[PDB]
């Protein structure tokens, strides 16, 4: 897997934009330049509503609109 | 290209190793399947331990969830540092002479290979079940701890989706029928995940505190201050409801009304900068410093056998 032997990690198309997108196999879907993505799934997060206790990541709850928070399950 | 310690390993070669380990240490090291996951692969348990009479154990798994890397890790060094330490260090041969360690590499493998060639933040088992077309279940919301009442996700949509029913995923039930058969020798259960650095103890299923609640507290206290002997890592601690968050249907709650009075979640480096993207060149400082934390739970355990 030379995609993960890099230091990266394969995603979906429709989670890894464009600018984001490598070359390298080992990947069935595509392999992506992680460090690059930004928003609450890109760091591993799942919106979900406000009132859902969790352990937040505040810096991405913005990404997540209305109503919704980042969270990451652990 | 072959396996590495301080590397992270495809599942092909953490199997292939789980074999050698057992054939390079037969005193030491024997091998177990103790199940079959959703798509039909092998899961295989590692006992660690010199042959005995009656031998206590301590029940450790790594890779519940699929994109904690650093936990699979943690249980293959773990292997080879027991190992290679024993006769060496009087510490861990007394406890590899007294007590059995049951280590589990990777519960969650069809996760675990699906982040690895398709989906880096996959989460939970791939299992279908009748009823909806979404994927997978959360291993630890889907024991008979509180199960799916607090802190899980009914939506099986959800990262946190608690299953149709407690041990419906062919994985848990498989765990927990490994540990019921077990009871009677099995003294501590240690679950590892990352990330956040962490140590829990129950309850994660309600904010009620275990009858051992203040030796726990102690006693995690007591670890992370020697886990942060080494490199400094800092690690909070506390029971899980109010410490990580709600979450019911935990292995770690499960087994500890089973009757395992020591039962612990480990959750790994870092604090969010890479997050379930730790890199390799930080897994030998963090199994380093989460060996030692395990070996004085094993010793703190071996004093106090029940
Ligand atoms: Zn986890």
């Amino acid at each position: 897997n030379e995609c993960v032997s890099k230091g990266f990690g394969c995603l979906p198309q429709s989670d890894c934009p464009q600018e984001a997108r490598l070359s390298y196999g080992g990947c069935s879907t595509v392999c992506c330049d992680l460090s690059k993505l930004t928003g609450c799934k890109g760091k591993g997060g799942e919106c979900n509503p406000l009132d859902r206790q969790c352990k937040e990541l505040q810096a991405e709850s913005a990404s997540c609109g209305k109503g919704q928070k980042c969270c990451v399950w652990l | 290209t072959g396996h590495s310690y301080e590397k992270y390993n495809n599942w092909e070669t953490i199997e292939a190793w789980t074999q050698q380990v057992a054939t390079e240490n037969p005193a030491l090291i024997s091998r177990s399947v103790i199940g079959t996951t959703f798509e039909g692969r092998a899961i295989y348990l590692l006992k660690v331990g010199k042959a005995g009479q009656n031998k206590p154990a301590i029940f450790m798994d790594c890779g519940f969830h699929a994109r904690e890397w650093i936990s699979p890790a943690f249980c293959q060094w773990f292997v080879r540092e027991a190992v290679r330490t024993y006769g060496r260090e009087i510490q861990v041969t007394e406890l590899l002479n007294k007590l059995d360690f049951y280590v589990l590499p990777v519960l969650n493998i069809d996760g675990y290979i699906y982040t690895w060639t398709k989906s880096r933040f996959w989460r939970k088992t791939r299992s279908t079940h009748t009823g909806s077309s979404c994927i997978g279940t959360d291993p630890n919301r889907n024991f008979d701890a509180g199960w799916c009442e607090i802190g899980a996700s009914r939506n099986p949509c959800d990262e946190t989706y608690c299953g149709p029913a407690a041990e419906s995923e062919k994985e848990t039930k498989a765990l927990a029928d490994f540990i019921r058969n077990k009871l009677s020798s099995i003294k501590a259960y240690l679950t590892i995940h990352s990330y956040s650095q962490m140590m829990i103890y129950p309850y994660s299923y309600a904010y009620k505190l275990g009858e051992n609640n203040a030796e726990l507290n102690a006693l995690a206290k007591a670890t992370v201050k020697e886990l942060a002997s080494l490199h400094g890592t800092k690690y909070t601690y506390g029971p899980g409801a109010t410490t990580i968050y709600p979450a019911a249907g935990g292995s770690d709650d499960w087994a500890y009304d089973q009757g395992i009075r020591y039962s612990f979640t480990f959750e790994l480096r870092d604090t969010g900068r890479y997050g379930f993207l730790l890199p390799e060149s930080q897994i030998r400082a963090t199994c380093e410093e989460t060996f030692l934390a395990i070996k004085y739970v094993a010793s703190y355990v071996l004093e106090h056998l029940y």
